[PDB]
């Protein structure tokens, strides 16, 4: 395989650090997959009766 | 017999209110470049926060 974790990046790119360097340093392992884990929370929620 | 004569007038007054868009904001802003580099097609996200 040339993308053993499954992750748009080869192995070569992910061991030789040719990525976006925004990418953590555990993502440099072939083994551990590039991937974003995103959430959203609400803080307070305001309601306008239109009357 | 009797024959009446009337002359009326009046005049009202009225105000009304949406209470969901009971207001328009309009905020004058400007932009500030403090980098090393000039930036083409500025497009800032702004908050508008009250309370």
């Amino acid at each position: 395989e040339s993308n053993t974790a499954g992750d748009p990046y080869t192995d070569y790119q992910k061991a030789s650090g040719s990525i976006d360097k925004a990418i953590k340093l555990e993502a440099r392992d072939p083994l551990v997959a590039a991937y974003p884990v995103v959430g959203v929370g609400m803080e307070n929620l305001i309601i306008s009766t239109n009357e | 017999t009797a024959v009446q004569d009337s002359n009326g007038e009046s005049w009202n007054t009225g105000l009304s209110i949406n209470k969901g868009e009971s207001a328009y904001i309009n905020a004058n802003v400007r932009y500030y470049n403090t980098g090393t580099a000039p930036m083409y097609k500025v497009t800032p996200t702004t908050n508008l926060v009250l309370d």
